[PDB]
């Protein structure tokens, strides 16, 4: 009398497939890609030219003496 | 009865082919699938310490 089949209690689990967690598409991409690359450039300029103040400080003292 | 998988005609418009441009040139494929899939690390290892833990048997 002891045998298995229970009253109740079922799910299932599903047959599905699916997760389309997306995830920043259609033109928001190539956006932060772009003005980012130019920030970078941006931060040049005042670093390049900057240091290439200092480079003709640099010089100026070789020039400044030797007589 | 039937199913036919892996049977899908592309979009080829305007603006979804953006969404398959973005995917092969700049990645976000590969690494918001792939990269987090793997990691997916902190999970417990499941391993039995063999001369001091055992496994489970039936009677």
């Amino acid at each position: 009398k002891q045998d298995m089949p229970p009253v109740g209690g079922y799910g299932p689990i599903d047959y599905k497939r699916n997760l389309p967690r997306r995830g920043l598409s259609g033109y928001s991409m190539f956006a932060v890609g772009i003005g980012a690359l130019l920030f970078g450039y941006w931060s040049m300029m005042k670093w390049n030219r900057e240091r290439r103040r200092l480079q003709i400080e640099d010089f100026e003292a070789r020039i400044a003496l030797m007589p | 009865t039937y199913k036919y998988v892996n049977l899908r005609e592309p979009s080829m418009d305007m603006k979804s082919v953006t969404d398959r441009a973005a995917q092969t040139l700049l990645w976000t494929e590969l690494i918001r699938g792939l990269g987090m899939t793997l990691s997916y690390l902190f999970r417990e290892p499941a391993t039995i310490n063999y001369p001091f833990e055992k496994g489970p048997l039936s009677p």
